[PDB]
């Protein structure tokens, strides 16, 4: 239904503080703000400095000196007309909290102070977070207090499932192979068991795990003895949870993981990062200077003597770590965009669940790295002198990487497909970096999609006054006005990536890029930027979110698989006869009521309009189209009702209600009555067949009420009664006295007994008679609330589901469904683009070791962060010569003849080409028949093309894929590559 | 999944003509890969015996992802196909992934043929007639079968 409200609706409690704000600041601060809040405050007094703009994408130079506090807050304040956004003029004693729920200290505030401000708020419950990036290394510590209850842990939606057979003993089985989805230790509760009574009444009961189609339950003779039927709904229960405090949790801390690979080094950095504080307080509030020895060995000496001094952070025989923590150093000062944004979007979720009740919150530390993004040392040496500042805001990346293969990242040429949620955040992640910033790099963002508003400012790049531009041009501006080294730097285009595009986006475009990234939600586009990808030998990075779960992929040529050999398949489709007849959940009613709307209000409009325009519809219909009656009827019908006034509207609407809900349901009664037995010798109502009741109409049940007002309103859009103007908040006087005196025609059950079209022919009216007539089609707005559409789709699937005994959804749940909302909220979106970014590094690197990658996997409501090695691309092998089976392929200069081409792969590799393809075409076969054959064997692949689909090439085509099958030298059958034509 | 849709296909197809299933032909269209033509002949000791029927296929762009769509072209009396040549069927809904192919697609139809599903109907009224008039329903499908099917050699 909605995201998350009722109990879990505290946000509207809940008034946040964040204290300092560098890039970890605000990437927390806008992803809290853009998500909703009652209030944001944020506290950094500290004067703005260049090297702060690594990652702080609110900053100009500007603003160098300024407080970044006060600099800030008019942006962050833009994110969300909803949320006040303040500054903490001073925070001078930890009483001045109290105003707060919840408190975030990131990486200005010493531990010193995250101790006496976490102690101050553990004590007086409030809510901690504290989070710190260096270089590539980061963390997390979450504390909310002594008594904290999660009352929804996953968020998801509560698993449920038909009962087929339950026995004395638990062994709940399904119905007809169905999962049931549970894991060992839920809990679930029946309805409709008959037979065991108080077996349905709301009691709980643990679920042992047997069977991924049957659990156990227990002793269930007490409730009475299984008859048949039933449904099971799982329930979430509180689960009571401690958190320790900063100074409990130092010397003992409870790790949530990132990496199953780098389990250990935890218990290292939570040494090094407190080490790091102890060093600034030695040598008068600095870190470690950048690449230095001396300094590295005061921090391993710091950390040694910590260990003795917190035995159970390592435990017995667990030495220290050097060079971890000789890196830690190193990049102590280091400020990289992708880090920042992976524990922005982590740490804002965080401080969300901490103001929401939802989800199951991070307990308690967290660290992580990224070492694998480091160049190769031979090629990108790293010491004081290569690493050392600049005088610019990269001074900070520069920091880690050294200024070389920075240089590198400055000349890169890039591809971003998509200007959405990820390809926003990922521009800014990309002008934070300046890539393409250098005179041989740039960047192509491209989107052919338009601004339009969700709900309360989502977007952190479109405002309103952005609305019905293009999302690539305005995108483009505003990273532009982060970083201006990255004006006239974006090549903002407004196309289509597909095969429309192909003399656009070419052979000279393709070969130009270093690589591509892909910010696109749907199927199609991507399995498309993929194979380009693969076919020129391309990088591609791409990345999916799905609500607070998200996943990485990085795709390398010559290495790893593709992204359309793994893709996840589509959605589950309704069966069309459980839709048509048997629905049994609020998904069936709402596609079937989706379907009536199209009928009702645009299907018939457009066929009554063709029909009174055009002079040869009724010839044409008949000559060419399968639902001949169909069309006629609508037709017919929709001009022999012809309403006159409005009363007329609403007894339509009512009569249509009397056919689908009560008329209808009596004669799919009267085919299968309730005790009708199969040829089987069984109900034939049984499992997913609920037996419907037929519905008497009651004005003051809402949904009838509503289904009367949302169809005639509609029906009166159609026939010009009203247009988009009337008071839409009704009163069910006006329908009620219009309703009572209406005759409703007795249910007529039709068992009562070329040509019937000539029939329907001869009903329809003379056009010249309906002279100016015209209906007006509906089109289905969905994020609309004064057009009566999800009105009508909500009430209509409501009455079926009446009918079968289907509990009723409202109309934020029905719009969900039926649009198909995909969610997309600001965490997980700067999240994962973060953990992208952060492989891109790879790239520039040239990295060909598969185990330096990371894909990753994230949910976010558990919490839980999982990494792993890409899977390398399959390979085969048809005469001894091995090859990639998504990589490799044959290569051919000129417009071959196609016999020359067979013999060739005679000759050469040994093959007996059996099939062959361009396309969507066949062009040659061998069960091909010897007419055919001939034509064909002796023609060029172009003209081959053309004769097959009767259409000459376009000419801006150079190369040519042709897809074969073909047997080796045996005469047996093998697998093998696609063949590229150079023209 | 695949990387490539008309690879799938052509390999399907080749296998179609090299290893055929009885009763059934499946050829593609040679300027499009993805609509396929189809006849399946009525199984033997059922009321489409005598009749061969012709079906559209077509392969969706998600194909080995996403079930083939299949429509009758012959009119014909069945508990589970409708006037407009949808059909019902076990593998077309719930069952699907890349393992599964064209050929299983034919040979569930040719299954459903041979063993109609009234307790599962789509045609409401033909699935009455099945339940309450067996025989009388098998025998208007005969009819049907030889008036509107081609006749077998
Ligand atoms: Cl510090
Ligand atoms: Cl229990
Ligand atoms: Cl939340
Ligand atoms: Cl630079």
């Amino acid at each position: 239904a909605v995201l998350g409200k009722e109990a879990m609706l505290k946000m509207q409690t809940s008034n946040v503080l964040i204290l300092g704000l560098k890039g970890l600041g605000v990437e927390i601060a806008k992803n809290v703000v853009l998500a909703g809040v009652k209030s944001m405050t944020v506290f950094d007094p500290e004067p703005v400095q260049l090297a702060d703009l690594s990652t702080q994408f609110f900053l100009t130079e500007k603003d160098i000196g300024q407080k970044r506090g006060d600099v800030t807050r008019a942006k962050l304040a833009e994110l969300n007309a909803y949320v006040p956004v303040n500054v903490l003029d001073s925070l001078d004693d930890v009483t001045q909290l109290s105003q707060f729920q919840v408190v975030v200290a990131t990486d200005t505030v010493s531990l010193e102070d995250k101790v006496k401000i976490n102690e101050f708020c553990h004590s007086s419950g409030i809510r901690f977070i504290s989070s710190e990036t260096r270089g590539l290394f980061g963390n997390t510590f979450v504390d909310l207090g002594d008594e904290f209850t999660v009352l929804d842990p996953t968020g998801e939606e509560p698993r449920t499932g038909m009962v087929s057979d339950i026995e004395p003993d638990g062994t709940v089985t399904m119905l007809d192979d169905n999962r049931h989805g549970l894991e060992d230790g839920n809990f679930v509760r029946f309805s409709e068991v008959e037979g065991l009574d108080k077996l349905n009444d709301g009691t709980l009961f643990k679920v042992e795990v047997l069977g991924p189609f049957a659990f156990r339950i227990g002793s269930v003779k007490e409730y009475g003895e299984y008859k048949k039927g039933g449904i099971f709904t799982e329930v979430k229960v509180p689960r009571k949870i401690s958190f320790k405090s900063l100074k409990q949790q130092l010397s003992n801390p409870e790790f949530v993981f990132s990496d199953f690979a780098k389990f250990d080094r935890a218990a290292q950095l939570h040494l090094g990062f407190q080490a790091l504080h102890q060093f600034a307080v030695r040598h008068n509030g600095e870190l470690p200077r950048t690449m230095n020895d001396e300094d590295a060995n005061e921090l391993i000496k710091l950390v040694t003597d910590l260990s003795v001094q917190q035995p159970e952070v390592l435990g017995e025989g667990v030495d220290v770590n050097e060079d971890l923590i000789k890196e830690l150093s190193y990049q102590a000062r280091g400020d990289i965009p992708g880090v920042v944004a992976f524990f922005g979007g982590l740490v804002a979720q965080e401080v969300l669940k901490a103001c929401s009740g939802k989800f199951t919150p991070l307990k308690q530390f967290m660290y992580f790295d990224s070492l694998e993004s480091l160049p190769d040392p031979k090629n990108f040496p790293r010491n004081e002198k290569t690493t050392q500042p600049v005088n610019s805001r990269y001074d900070n990346q520069i920091a880690v990487f050294g200024l070389d293969f920075q240089k590198k990242i400055a000349n890169s040429k890039v591809f971003l497909v998509g200007s959405g949620a990820i390809g926003c955040e990922m521009l800014k992640n990309w002008a934070l970096l300046g890539l393409g910033s250098g005179s041989d790099g740039y960047i192509v963002v491209t989107d052919n999609d338009s601004i339009e508003k969700s709900n309360a400012n989502r977007q952190f790049l479109f405002r309103p006054k952005d609305v019905g531009k293009n999302k690539s041009e305005v995108a483009a501006e505003a990273v532009c006005a982060m970083n201006p080294d990255l004006k006239g730097k974006i090549n903002a285009k407004i196309d289509k990536v597909g095969p429309e595009t192909e003399e656009i986006f070419n052979d000279s475009f393709w070969e130009s890029l270093d690589f591509v990234t892909n910010a696109l939600d749907n199927v199609d586009a991507r399995t498309y930027v993929d194979r380009r990808c693969v076919f020129y030998r391309k990088p591609l990075l791409e990345s999916g979110t799905l609500g607070t779960k998200g996943n990485t992929q990085v795709i390398i040529p010559r290495l790893t698989e593709s992204y359309s050999s793994s893709r996840d398949p589509p959605e589950k489709s309704i069966p069309l006869c459980t839709l048509r007849s048997f629905p049994n959940k609020i998904d069936h009613t709402i596609a079937w009521a989706k379907s009536l709307f199209q009928g009702y209000f645009t299907d018939s409009a457009e066929n009554v309009n063709m029909y009174l325009t055009q002079p040869n519809f009724v010839e044409q219909t008949l000559k060419q189209s399968g639902d001949v009656k169909g069309v006629l009827e609508s037709i017919s019908d929709s001009l022999s009702s012809k309403p006159h006034n409005f009363e007329d509207c609403i007894k339509w609407a009512r009569l249509e209600f009397e056919k689908k809900f009560n008329h209808d349901i009596k004669q799919l009664l009267f085919n299968f009555p309730k005790d009708a037995k199969t040829s089987n010798g069984e109900p034939f109502w049984s499992g997913a067949k609920r037996a419907p009741t037929p519905l008497e109409f009651d004005i003051y049940n809402n949904d009838h009420f509503h289904f009367v007002v949302a169809g005639a309103s509609l029906r009166a859009y159609n026939y010009g009664i009203k247009s988009d103007d009337s008071n839409s908040k009704p009163n069910v006087d006006e329908y009620k006295s219009v309703i009572d005196h209406m005759i409703i025609p007795e249910f007529t059950p039709n068992a009562n007994l070329s040509d019937e079209i000539d029939q329907l022919v001869s009903s329809l009216p003379d056009p010249s008679t309906l002279a100016g007539f015209k209906l007006e089609p509906v089109d289905f707005e969905k994020d609309d609330d004064t057009n009566h559409h999800i009105e009508f789709i909500t009430a209509c699937s409501n009455c079926r589901a009446q009918n079968y005994f289907i509990e009723t959804a409202d109309r934020q749940k029905t719009k969900f469904i039926a649009g198909r909302i995909i969610p997309a909220i600001a965490t997980t979106t700067s999240l994962v683009t973060g953990l992208v970014n952060l492989e891109l590094y790879k790239l520039i690197d040239n990295k060909t070791d598969i185990e330096q990658y990371k894909n990753g996997f994230v949910n976010l409501a558990l919490p839980f962060f999982g990494f792993s090695e890409p899977i390398a691309s399959p390979k085969g092998e048809y005469n001894n010569k091995k090859y990639d089976k998504i990589w490799d392929r044959f290569d051919i200069k000129g417009d071959i003849k196609l016999s020359d081409l067979i013999e060739h792969f005679e000759k050469d590799e040994g093959l007996e080409i059996t099939m062959l393809s361009y396309g969507v075409s066949l062009l040659y076969a061998s069960f091909f028949p010897p007419k055919k054959l001939k034509e064909r064997l002796n023609l060029p692949i172009t003209q081959l093309v053309k004769l097959v689909t009767k259409k000459d090439i376009p000419a801006h085509v150079s190369t040519m894929i042709l897809e074969i099958c073909a047997d080796d030298k045996e005469g047996e059958d093998v697998e093998v590559p696609f063949i590229t034509i150079h023209l | 999944g695949m990387a490539s849709l008309p690879k799938r296909i052509i390999k399907e197809t080749e296998k179609l003509v090299s290893d055929p299933v009885p009763g059934i032909t499946a050829e593609p269209h040679d300027d499009n890969l993805r609509y396929f033509q189809v006849t399946i002949e009525g199984p033997e000791q059922s009321p489409y015996e005598d009749g061969i029927f012709e079906l559209e296929l077509y392969l969706p762009d998600d194909y080995p992802m996403e079930a083939p769509k299949v429509r009758f072209l012959t009119k014909i009396y069945h508990p589970n196909i409708d006037r407009l040549g949808r059909i019902c069927l076990d593998v077309l809904k719930t069952n699907w992934s890349p393992a599964l192919q064209i050929r299983t697609v034919l040979l569930s139809i040719q299954a459903l043929l041979a063993s109609p599903n009234p307790n599962d109907p789509l045609a409401n009224d033909v699935a009455e007639d099945w339940i309450k008039n067996e025989q009388g329903a098998k025998a208007k499908a005969r009819e049907w079968t030889k008036l509107y099917a081609k006749k077998k050699p």
